[PDB]
């Protein structure tokens, strides 16, 4: 379940809560 | 169909003309992405190749660099990289090195490919004899000149080559640039790319 930062537009994976690269919360 | 798209970081000195370069892809600053938290700006820079479009989503400072390095979250999961220096200026090309540590220090051994810019300018300083670091490290070179969007889509379709792994690869068009705000003299241009060729005959 791997989801795209809608804040910077990088790929993260479905563990992550926050976008690994800008810190953004996954919507 | 899911599109494809790949993370570019673009580094180098303040004032090498970063932003200038990435702006000529009209599309992609009109679409650009500010990210607050990192002072970021990613520009969308779709281009049309013979196997589709492929999307360089590429991450432009806000000068920061000027002020030492830059923070992990700017490098992490980048998949490729343009590393800028600028031909006028011998320490932009002489701190090469240090982008290049601090970018493979977080994403190891992604494509990178060296971008000598402002290339426009008759007194050039850094020539094509002076120009090694790519030939030690694996790398690419072109010069580039961003004003005059001379050879624009050269890092791009090297890029591009190496991701899909498809030496073939070539863009079916030119995406839509900024109209040049100088003129690259052709003639200039000939002699700056035989001076690399000759330059990738030396030995070492
Ligand atoms: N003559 C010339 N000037 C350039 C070129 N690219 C950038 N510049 C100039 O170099 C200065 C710094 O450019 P900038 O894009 O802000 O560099 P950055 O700090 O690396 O993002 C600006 O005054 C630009 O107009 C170029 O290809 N040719
Ligand atoms: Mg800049
Ligand atoms: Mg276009
Ligand atoms: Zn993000």
């Amino acid at each position: 379940g791997s989801w795209d930062c809608e804040v910077c537009l990088v790929q993260n994976k479905a563990d992550s809560t926050k976008c690994i690269a800008c810190e953004s919360a996954k919507p | 169909e899911p599109q494809v798209q790949f993370k570019l970081v673009l580094v180098g000195d303040g004032g090498t003309g970063k932003t200038t370069f990435v702006k000529r892809h009209l599309t992609g600053e009109s679409e650009k992405k500010y990210v607050a938290t990192l002072g970021v700006e990613v520009h969308p820079l779709v281009f049309h190749t013979n196997r589709g479009p492929i999307k360089f989503n590429v991450w432009d400072t806000a000068g920061q660099e000027k002020f030492g390095g830059l923070r992990d979250g700017y490098y992490i999961q980048a998949q490729c990289a343009i590393i800028m220096f600028d031909v006028t200026s011998r320490v932009t090309y002489k701190n090469v090195p240090n982008w290049h540590r601090d970018l493979v220090r977080v994403c190891e051994n992604i494509p990178i490919v060296l971008c000598g810019n402002k290339v426009d300018i008759k007194d050039r300083k850094v020539k094509a004899k002076s120009i090694v670091f790519h030939r030690k490290k694996n790398l690419q070179y072109y010069d580039i000149s961003a004003k005059s969007n001379y050879n624009f889509e050269k890092p791009f379709l090297w890029l591009a080559r190496k991701l899909i792994g498809d030496p073939n690869l070539e863009f079916v068009a030119m995406p839509a640039l900024a109209p040049p705000e100088v003129v690259m003299d052709p003639a200039l241009a000939a002699q700056y790319e035989h001076d690399l060729e000759v330059a990738q005959t030396t030995a070492l």
